[PDB]
């Protein structure tokens, strides 16, 4: 699962 | 020794190769050391450890259009995925600029963490920085400010106060509790695990996620 905050670092 | 604590600093992802605002926490040995770091807005990750290789002083000093030569090693932004993009920052070694009546165009070959990346379209030509050199210069004591770093949204202008639904969450517009703002995986948009009609109470351990719109 993605949440924006784990996506940051693209 | 090198770097205090308290000192503000550059931390380089070894896995990215880019570099990050930080602050030294504490430092310890195994200069061959190890520098425990904590990153500005990144609480969620609380303190690292960093090789001495991968942490400098914090930039400072811009070096303008005018001053920059090539075969000049610097740090400046690039976002490899979305080049036209704002990304993070990376060294590069400016390789040929070309200024016409219409732009003044910058290139350079931006080192990642893992391979260099020949003849990069460098879209902020104002914005690049001089690598400080261990032991020139003073040490950064002082709260600095910020570097703009991560894509934009050209919907709500990165402007804090503003609630987007691009760039925030696709349902409400909201922008808090982000560790909960679950992110699909095929329309890339954001969902609260608070907000869709059967109110999730966790993150889905699952890989993956497909909103609503998806299935
Ligand atoms: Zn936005
Ligand atoms: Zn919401
Ligand atoms: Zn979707």
């Amino acid at each position: 699962a993605r949440t924006k905050q784990t996506a940051r670092k693209s | 020794f090198l770097y205090k604590v308290n000192e503000y600093v550059d931390a380089r992802d070894t896995n990215m190769g880019a570099w990050f605002e930080a602050q030294v926490v504490r430092v310890t040995r195994k200069e061959d050391v190890i520098y425990h770091v904590k990153y500005d807005d990144y609480p969620e990750n609380g303190v690292v450890q960093m090789n001495s290789r991968d942490v400098r002083a914090r930039a400072r000093t811009i070096i303008k259009w005018q001053d920059l030569e090539v075969g000049q090693v610097v740090m400046l932004n690039y976002n490899p995925d979305n080049p036209k993009e704002r990304g993070f920052w990376y060294d590069a070694e400016i390789s040929r600029k070309r200024e016409t009546r219409t732009a003044r165009e910058l290139y350079a070959n931006v080192v990642l963490g893992d391979d260099s990346l020949n003849d990069c379209r460098i879209i902020f030509v104002d914005e690049v920085f001089k690598i400080e050199r261990p032991g020139e210069g003073s040490p950064m004591v002082d709260n600095p400010m910020r570097r703009k770093s991560g894509p934009s949204c050209k919907h709500c202008k990165d402007d804090v106060n503003r609630l987007c639904r691009v760039c925030a969450c696709h349902l409400c517009g909201g922008r808090q509790d982000p560790d909960k703002q679950l992110m699909c995986d095929e329309c890339d948009m954001a969902f609260h695990i608070y907000c869709l009609d059967p109110p999730l109470s966790s993150v889905p351990s699952e890989d993956e996620w497909y909103c609503p719109e998806c299935r």
